RNA sequence: GUGUAGUAUCUGUUCUUUUCAGUGUAACAACUGAAAUGACCUCGAGGCUC
RNA sequence: UUACUAAGUCUCAUGUACUACAU
């Protein structure tokens, strides 16, 4: 019997974008022989990690480091009296101090010491989640949210040394907001806010700790009880000029305090407030404080929940005495930012927990302390200042922004073939389509006469050292010639009466045009004139099949018998022909040779029978043979510059594309790399780009596939344009890099520019003063009938309000005849929304208000007046909030809190057609989905999925299966009839399947007999009904099929029958914290056997390195060396529940980056194929499976 | 130990299934 | 639902019964006892079907049909007022008692005549607590056949409690 | 220990130091006393090291150990690796 | 001897990992551990923290985090009541 | 093929102060304390009994 | 047509294994 056992291949296509941690240190010295500068930053999101530099005033990707496979719960850089390397704490409790190093040709992250603490999980006892380092780098401190605090004393030597941990344990005191005070080397002092866990009243009390380097323990110093309203602590550096006595800034909600260590000085300064105070107004708070000091002037920046950015300076109050004062003022503010840094340069990096991280340079620096108007003082602690925010943005100037989606709420999958993902932007509220396809610009296109075929571009020999370049087009009957100059595109002898098989430049200032019947040898004469010095027939008068060429070299193949070899004479311009017969023994199909060099060995010949031969250019010999499928449609030979590999790119008829490694000396055919793209005979062309210079081959089909090879990797890709008939690299004085001249399949010339390429790190491009939209997006919708038309729905933060913005095709739509591209709905807020078509010709929209009211709308497309017109129809009161609804046949299928109502279409309001009462277990329905209108899968907050079946004439959904365990399901879909996808609030990605015992029953029986009537259940099921009525109430159970843990929270699953024409249908998910990843079902077995073995290798690979490094120490690198963190793979990915059949490819991908020594060291554990074939199978997934 | 069958005056969106069947027998 | 089956040869086994009755209807469960005093089969089984429709069907078609080991297979489908009366006359027949108590209430069973101490007493079963109250009210401490009889509730301590009227009312309902 | 019951452990937050075991006890995972596929070197709190007592076998507490003790792969997954400082304080 | 050791390890594991139900544990004592660990993970994962931030609709995310921290202590209910 | 100490496990056997109250138990069990003597009625039960 | 459950504690004997210890 065939084992179902779905084998899913997880990939992270785009890596988690919500940046939770940062560090200011200078890690690597790159591109400079000797340089030391403190300006650089490394930022971490849980697993994912990135390293940015500025140094230009504009932020720069340095390298995206390998996936750590853990949850980084804090990261802080340490600077010791040297290269500054960051201390990193995560799950496993391990304190892992890592240095970013340059190894081989890339930057890899090396670990120095990892210290075991607590256990492996995210815990309250776990001394993580609160971490800071002595600003002089003498000691690192970790703490726990509740139980205990540990502080290591860090020392540097020939090898780094971490001192034994210093423990303090307070059982009932829940710790929050660790903030360490800088010191002069006196003694390290850290400050916390301890809230008592077990108490009758809520008591939040600050506590000071001075670690004593002399006595080597942490000492409780001052315990100050403050109001329960307390928020956070910041460290005031010295106050050495005013009057060891550290001073802290305690942010409360509606006011700020600062407190002395000795309690002598407690200063209350009330935080100012906005003028509008829109709708709901909290007492607010300050989320993030930071400190800066220069030229005796130290000011701190503290930002409120509204994003208001404030400063404090200290004044002596010379009149009274020398004593500290506290002075608030107002700045440019910003959006809410989790953490703030400042370079030694005037650049202030704002890391926003909301969406985007952006960097500043401050000039105005803010208002002077002299003004009493807008500045508040500690003179009178009771006072209030109202201020209107300033969008003019005087103080701070945005230099660089980083496009990221931290809160991606929903998305729809648009343009299934190029995997394009349509999702909102949270703050800016712009439409973001992030795409797998290559980003392709289009500029100054021009309409060509109909029925065009191929294209070429050759430098104009007539004008030497000039921008003029000749562009050649082809029609079957006619040939068109065109002249290129900057901004000047003009039209022009040669042969216009016959199709052009080939044309190329020879040597210097010469051209040859090969056409079906005869050749032409053309040379430039004067400016607009050219002259043929010689003309050729084929054998003596046939139809030339094909032609290829090199720089100085040429080949043409006539009908059948012989092939013709040409060269150009050196020191002059001439053509010669050899006397010889290369009979080729068959009819030559197409010819290929390297045109990159003046002399190209190893011609590549194709045969109509479907075989490919090599020709040694002693002289000619056939060293290899390929029998491949259908006849070759087109083929190109290209040797890359970097590695010098000569690759033969062989396109085939019916749309199969192929690629071959070609040995230079032997000419053997090895390393077959195939693909299937579209249905059409493919076309190929060669282009050269950068992103170091680079070369790719464009492939023309139903789609357009750029095949490019990055370093030791290559990825075929679809391009953003729908289709391209013929493509060749182009250059213009108008700035052109990656620039290309091509033609659409419509027979229209166009110029374009490719920009971003889907590398392993990116795999996407994101198509989108300070800009913040008041409307925060809600959901995203798409019409069933229109294949892709995407409707967006947002909300207002304030008085309840909504907007609806519909887009189809390129950009949005107008609303009616109005200028506005969106619609505003007053007093309507959307808890959940879905669009429905009750009739095939009518389209309605569905809103569920927080007022518990169901609102119906009508969508209109104006069509060449084209605009969206929304129309309010009915009003219906609802009992529940309606968290989930969807399209059932002809009807709205909605879920109340308890029960599932199926509404029909009534007039003046919509009607309840049927109601289904849930089993007692289900409290609420988060999300639900249908299978072909027959079946449903209904999710819960607390409990798990339960599948229903619609019974006609019973007018009810009957639950036929329960779920095994309790799982909190955010989003849920169907792969099939019998299986279900689901995610968790906590980050589990699982897939369940109904048991075959149930599938036989439902396949062999009608649903009407389930609720009442005769259905014969095996003896065990009934005994489970009377024995365990609570679990088996639904009389079946989901056997766990696939389970996985992705640390994000999955927002949207989508099951795509094909990803960029790939055969294996994938399921792609976007997470909330932002991510998109896929689960690819693996066909056959040895796919998942080889993948499983590679994952098993990379799993303990760090341990294998540790045991080798151990044995060599027995005959004469820590344990977490290769993983950089203590977490095992199976442990991290297992976590909540063990992964079942899912093998994680995100691990096996890390095998690609390791050096050849390490890789060959790992693969020796297998009797199976060599490292090269390993990398083959690894890279096979992105190419072939999507 | 609430279904709505939509009468023709468009006020029957509150009207029960069995009630509208009774008005089928009456109609 | 459940049917009794009997006149079974101990050589008839469980799989043989199952294969036998699946021919008639679907069989939910089979309880086919196994003696812990003979270490075999005691020759009668119980077959629980999926409903009393298939149960009664198998009772009709199966009864006196299948012949197993020459022996025929058999199939068979699987709280009132009580008054103690003392000092009755020796001339009082049970049928005379029936006639006497019929006027007051319908009798669910026949009276029970027994002798205490010499002392003729009887138990009379009424279908109704209220009709029993009638025979009590009229017949208590009365002279029949020139003998004084006493009519009260029989012990269970004696019938006629508060919960007794409540539940006997329901058993009447 | 896994076998001898009266043996008491330390269970404090392990330091940077690595516990030593004698050649006689060599190969045992200090928790389960297993000989198979060891993983991570034991780490003991500073309170168990200091002077001469640091040289003792963390397992048998008597002999002076040369070798480092490693946790097995079963204890490293059971998490007993990170439980605390393994040592045997009482001789048993 | 063995059980007697299990008592000491009960004291140590209870000290480190806080709440561990031994034999008799009041529902108030244990449910408090439940609430504390659930909130602990809600605020502990930046993921679920980002999630609760939006679904709750607070102006900033750290409001949700420190909210959960405050929500760990019992008196925080009456504290909200006194606002 | 023996002796010293000691252990476990069958099986046989048999039902320990009638009650009350406390501990104890999941309820039992078990443990801890005390003690009615006399009269009468119906069929070991029963008593707004004295 | 019989709708599926019995030994326990004590006492004094029998049945059978066993553990330290000595020739």
């Amino acid at each position: 019997a065939k084992d179902d056992e779905l084998y899913l291949y997880h990939l992270t296509l785009k890596k988690q974008t919500n940046f939770v941690h940062s560090c200011i240190g200078h890690f690597v010295d790159l591109e400079a022989g000797s340089k030391r500068e403190q300006s650089q930053l490394c930022v971490a999101t849980e697993t994912h990690l990135e390293l940015y530099d500025t140094a230009d005033g504009e932020l720069k990707l340095i390298a995206k480091f390998q996936n750590l496979f853990a949850t980084i719960t804090s990261m802080k850089s340490l600077d010791l009296p040297w290269p500054t390397f960051l201390a990193l704490t995560s799950d496993s409790g391990n304190l892992s101090i890592v240095q970013i190093i340059m190894h081989a040709g890339a930057l890899r992250l090396k670990t120095l010491v990892n210290q075991p603490l607590t256990r492996t999980t995210l815990r309250r006892v776990s001394p993580i989640s609160y971490m800071e380092i002595d600003p002089n780098g003498r000691c690192i401190i970790l703490s726990s949210v509740e139980q205990n605090k540990l502080c290591f004393l860090v020392d540097y030597a020939q090898k780094l040394r971490i001192s034994s941990p210093l423990e303090i344990i307070r059982p009932h005191m829940v710790t929050l907001d660790m903030a360490v005070v800088d010191v002069n080397f006196n003694n390290p002092c850290f400050v916390t806010l301890e809230i008592d866990n077990a108490a009758t009243q809520l008591s939040v009390h600050l506590i000071f700790y001075v670690l004593e380097l002399g006595l080597n323990h942490i000492v409780k110093k001052a315990d100050y009880l403050v109001n329960p309203s307390a928020n956070f602590v910041l460290s005031l550096p010295d106050l050495s000029r005013y009057n060891f006595n550290p001073f802290v800034v305690i942010g409360f909600e509606n006011h700020i305090l600062v407190k002395d260590m000795n309690g002598f000085f407690s200063l209350k300064v009330e935080i100012p407030k906005r003028s509008i105070t829109n709708s709901r107004h909290k007492n607010v708070t300050i989320i993030s404080g930071i400190v800066q000091k220069l030229k005796n002037d130290f000011f701190v920046l503290l930002q409120s929940n509204h994003g208001d950015l404030f400063k404090l300076t200290v004044s002596p109050d010379t009149n009274d005495r020398n004593r500290p004062l506290v002075q608030l003022s107002y700045f440019d503010t910003i959006q809410n930012s989790h953490q703030l840094h400042i370079f030694k340069n005037g650049y202030l990096f704002a890391l926003s927990e909301m969406n985007n991280n952006f960097l500043f340079q401050f000039e105005k620096l803010g208002v002077e302390k002299n003004d009493f108007s807008n500045v508040l003082t500690s003179k009178d602690p009771n006072k209030s200042l109202v201020f209107e925010p300033s969008i003019k943005l005087q103080n701070l100037s945005i230099l660089s922004q980083q496009l990221n989606l931290n809160p991606s709420i929903k998305s729809q999958i648009v343009s299934d073939s190029p995997l394009s993902i349509a999702t909102k932007h949270f703050t800016n509220n712009k439409i973001i389509t992030l795409t797998n396809a290559v980003n392709y610009s289009n500029l100054i296109s021009t309409s060509l006469p109909p029925n065009a075929t191929k294209l070429w571009l050759i430098p104009d020999p007539a004008t030497t050292g000039d921008n003029n370049t000749l562009l050649f087009i082809t029609f079957p009957k006619k040939t068109m010639i065109l002249q290129i100059d900057n901004e000047s595109m003009e039209e022009l002898f040669k042969l216009s009466q016959d199709t052009t098989i080939h044309t190329c430049l020879m040597g210097s200032h010469s051209i040859i045009q090969v056409c079906t019947a005869e050749l032409r040898h053309i040379v430039p004469t004067g400016k607009s004139r050219y002259s043929n010095k010689l003309t050729w027939v084929p054998p003596a008068g046939i139809r030339i099949v094909c032609a290829t060429s090199s720089k100085t070299q040429l080949i043409i193949s006539l009908s059948n018998y012989e092939l013709v070899y040409f060269k150009i004479d050196v020191s002059s311009d001439s053509l010669i022909e050899l006397t010889t017969h290369p009979e080729l023994d068959t009819m030559p199909s197409k010819v290929a040779i390297v045109q990159d060099t003046q002399h190209a060995d190893l011609l590549a010949i194709a045969d109509n029978e479907g075989m490919i031969k090599i020709m040694s250019l002693d002289f000619l010999t056939v060293i290899s043979l390929q029998l491949v499928s259908e006849k070759i449609s087109d083929m190109i030979m290209v040797r890359d510059s970097s590695i010098g590999q000569l690759n033969l790119h062989v396109g085939l008829e019916n749309g199969v594309y192929m690629k071959f490694h070609i040995g230079d000396v032997d000419g053997s055919f090895t390393d077959i790399k195939r693909r299937f793209l579209g249905l059409k005979p493919v076309s190929l062309s060669y282009l050269r780009e950068i992103s170091k210079w680079m070369s790719c081959v464009v492939c023309h089909s139903s789609s357009t596939w750029v095949s490019y090879t990055w370093k030791n990797v290559w990825t075929i890709r679809q391009l953003k344009d729908q289709n391209m008939l013929s493509c060749s690299k182009f250059v213009n004085a108008d700035v052109a890099i990656n620039g290309v001249c091509s033609i659409s399949s419509s027979g229209r010339l166009n110029i374009g520019r490719v920009s971003n390429f889907p590398t392993l790190d990116n795999w996407f491009h994101v198509h989108e003063m300070l800009q913040i939209s008041t409307f925060r997006p809600r959901t995203i919708l798409s019409f069933p009938n229109n294949p892709k038309s995407i409707l967006f729905i947002d909300n207002h933060s304030g008085k309840k309000q909504c907007r609806i913005s519909l887009q189809i095709d390129g950009e949005c739509l107008k609303f009616g005849s109005s200028d506005h591209l969106y619609k505003i709905l007053d007093d309507i807020d959307c808890v959940s929304a879905a669009i429905i078509d009750f009739t095939r010709q009518a389209d309605h929209l569905i809103i569920c208000a927080g007022d518990k009211r169901l609102l119906t709308y009508k969508i209109l497309v104006n069509k060449d007046k084209l605009s969206f017109d929304i129309e309010l129809l009915h009003q219906t009161e609802i009992i529940s909030p309606i968290h989930a609804m969807l399209k059932f046949k002809n009807f709205l299928l909605t879920a109340m809190g308890s029960t599932i109502v199926l509404y029909g279409l009534g007039k003046k309001q919509l009607l309840r057609r049927s109601v289904t009462q849930t089993p007692v277990s289900i409290t609420k329905i988060v999300s639900m989905h249908q299978w072909n209108y027959e079946r449903l899968a209904v999710g819960d907050i607390h409990e798990s999925v339960t599948l229903f079946i619609w019974d006609p004439a019973g007018n009810v959904f009957i639950p036929y299966v329960d779920d095994s365990v309790k799982r909190h399901v955010t989003v849920l879909k169907f792969l099939d009839e019998a299986t279900v996808i689901g995610a968790d609030r906590y980050g589990n990605a699982w897939t369940l399947r109904s048991p075959p015992e149930c599938e036989k029953i439902m396949s062999n029986h009608d649903p009407s007999e389930l609720s009442n009537g005769a259905i014969k259940y095996p003896l065990d099921v009934i005994t489970l009904q009377q024995k365990l009525p609570n679990t088996y109430d639904c009389k079946f159970k989901f056997q766990l099929l696939n389970h996985f843990f992705v640390n994000d929270i999955i927002t949207d699953f989508h099951i795509l029958d094909s990803l960029s024409n790939s055969d294996r249908p994938g399921c792609i998910y976007m997470g909330l914290q932002g991510t998109v990843g896929c689960f690819i079902p693996l066909l056959s077995k040895g796919n998942v056997f080889m993948m499983g073995n590679i994952e098993n290798i990379m799993a303990e690979a760090d341990d294998t390195f540790y045991l080798d490094y151990e044995s060599r120490k027995k005959n004469n690198i820590c344990e977490g060396s290769c993983s950089i963190l203590g977490r095992d793979h199976q442990e991290y990915r297992s976590y909540y529940a063990p992964v079942r059949k899912v093998i994680d490819g995100d691990l096996c991908e890390n095998f690609l980056r390791l050096s050849l020594n390490e890789q060959e060291f790992l693969a020796k554990n297998l009797k199976s194929v060599q490292v090269e074939d390993i990398i083959q199978t690894i890279n096979e997934v992105r190419t072939n499976y999507m | 130990q609430e279904l709505e069958l939509e009468e023709e005056d468009e006020e029957g969106n509150v009207m029960s299934k069995k009630v509208y069947d009774e008005l089928k027998k009456q109609g | 639902n459940t049917v009794y089956v009997g006149n079974i040869d101990p050589r008839i086994t469980k799989e043989q019964l199952y294969e036998l009755f699946i021919q008639i209807n679907p069989v939910l469960r089979i309880k086919y006892p196994k003696d812990k005093v003979l270490q075999a089969y005691q020759g009668y089984a119980f077959i629980e079907f999926y409903n009393q429709g298939d149960a009664q069907y198998a009772i009709k078609i199966m009864n006196n049909t299948v012949r197993l080991y020459d022996r025929l297979i058999k199939v068979r489908q699987v709280p009132i007022a009580k008054l103690f009366i003392k000092n009755l006359a020796d001339s009082i027949d049970s049928d005379q008692l029936v006639k006497i108590f019929n006027k007051f209430g319908k009798l669910i069973r026949e009276p029970e005549i027994f002798y205490l101490s010499k002392l003729k007493c009887a138990y009379v079963y009424f279908e109704d607590f209220e009709k029993a109250d009638l025979a009590i009210k009229s017949l208590n401490n009365q002279l029949v056949a020139n003998n004084r009889i006493t009519v009260d509730y029989a012990f269970k301590n004696g019938k006629g409690n508060a919960k007794y009227g409540d539940d006997v009312d329901r058993l009447l309902n | 220990s896994r076998h001898q019951f009266d043996l008491i452990m330390c269970l404090k937050q392990p330091g940077v130091q690595t516990g030593l075991l004698c050649e006689k006890c060599d190969g045992k995972c200090p928790i389960c006393d297993s000989y198979v596929r060891p993983k991570r070197k034991v780490r003991v709190c500073e309170n168990c090291s200091f002077g001469k007592q640091a040289k003792n076998c963390i397992i048998c507490n008597l002999n002076v150990g040369v070798n480092d003790a490693f946790y097995c792969w079963e204890c490293c997954r059971l998490g007993k690796d990170k439980d605390g400082c393994p040592r045997i304080l009482n001789l048993g | 001897a063995e059980k007697q050791r299990q008592l000491k390890l009960q004291k140590i594991y209870k000290q480190k990992y806080i709440g561990l139900g031994d034999e008799s544990t009041t529902r108030e004592q244990w449910q408090r551990n439940v609430r504390n660990d659930t909130l602990n993970t809600l605020q502990g994962h930046s993921a679920s923290l980002e999630y609760v931030s939006l679904s709750r609709g607070d102006l900033s995310i750290r409001d949700t985090r420190i909210h959960l921290l405050k929500s760990m202590s019992p008196g925080y209910k009456a504290y909200l009541r006194e606002e």
